[PDB]
């Protein structure tokens, strides 16, 4: 706010969507050309994100649309109610 | 944000000029695998203008610094340098380094006559 | 800030896990017995759902765990972003 | 937040004494499925002491109201009510009333003196 894409890093709970969201609203804020921006998101995005999607994300190899990345994700970190709550 | 920056090498130059910016990165023996310098003038938002990652080494660059700066890192001095030769009047700006998860530095000032 | 619990309703594009975080949240803040909050609960959790995610809790029935809730309905809303972004 | 709410029905009473407070709502023909009455009293948090859902006119209470107060609504004329019976000191309180996503009333203060 501003904040530098550089020091966006998903939380050791935090979604992996969260962090997705996180890491494209810093990286429109950044004032830089879409060459630059592009750099930013193949140089941090997989490599700023938790360890456990890290693990997730390497075993998917590359390729995979932002949809698989997400869906591949999606058990790791949130809320830490597993049970039945109701 | 632990490591610390300070960056050097600022100046008044005239256009056609040359400076080399430096930034000392302290509080480690090690530097995070991206780094990037910023370029601020009054009353603009910071812009990202050229950013190197480490291992491959790759760079990029914004467009309005292309074939004139150019960005190294030293992991063996922990100093990162932007190489500004052609300058002109439009690169009069407060030029700042980054590092992911670091402190901001004080920038120095990079002023171009003419 | 404070909240009442009464008025947490997911965001149309919000993440189902987002929107569980931010009631247990709102619903931990209450100064309310245990049992007015189990009662909350029950009554507004799945109720002030979005519609996409009460399509998919309707049809899952009652009784799953909040984990096979939220596993459920992981792919309504965050990032809209599908593609291949890298 | 449209539904606006009104609160009436406080004032000053000696223990053992009852009250039944009223919460008008405005802006729609109908109430939310979930309305509430919160106990605020000085320097503390707003408590959420009852609650009613439409439909199967399920109904909670905290404990500090079990037995002396009842929470009813009445659909047809878009108000929400508490009976407030056996009404002791502690009681003394700013009372208000809530339904999803309305506004919130300036609330009734009930005084009870012994």
């Amino acid at each position: 706010s501003p904040t530098s894409i550089l020091d966006i890093r998903q939380g050791p709970k935090e979604p992996f969507r969260d962090y997705v969201d996180r890491f494209y609203k810093t990286l429109r804020a950044e004032q830089a050309s879409q060459e630059v921006k592009n750099w930013m998101t193949e140089t941090l995005l997989v490599q700023n994100a938790n360890p456990d999607c890290k693990t997730i994300l390497k075993a998917l190899g590359p390729g995979a649309t932002l949809e698989e990345m997400m869906t591949a994700c999606q058990g790791v970190g949130g809320p830490g109610h597993k049970a039945r709550v109701l | 944000a632990q490591v610390q920056l300070v960056e050097s090498g600022g100046g008044l130059v005239q256009a056609g000029g040359s400076l080399r910016l430096s930034c000392a990165a302290s509080g480690s023996f090690f530097m995070s695998n991206v780094m990037a310098w910023y370029r601020q003038a009054p009353g603009k938002a910071r812009e990202l203008i050229a950013a190197i990652r480490g291992g491959d080494m790759s760079t990029v660059y914004d467009d309005s610094v292309k074939g004139r700066f150019t960005i190294t890192r030293d992991d063996d001095k922990n100093i990162l340098y932007l190489q500004m030769n052609d300058l002109k009047p439009e690169d009069t700006a407060m030029y700042y380094c980054k590092a992911s998860g670091s402190s901001w530095g004080q920038g120095t000032q990079v002023t171009v006559s003419s």
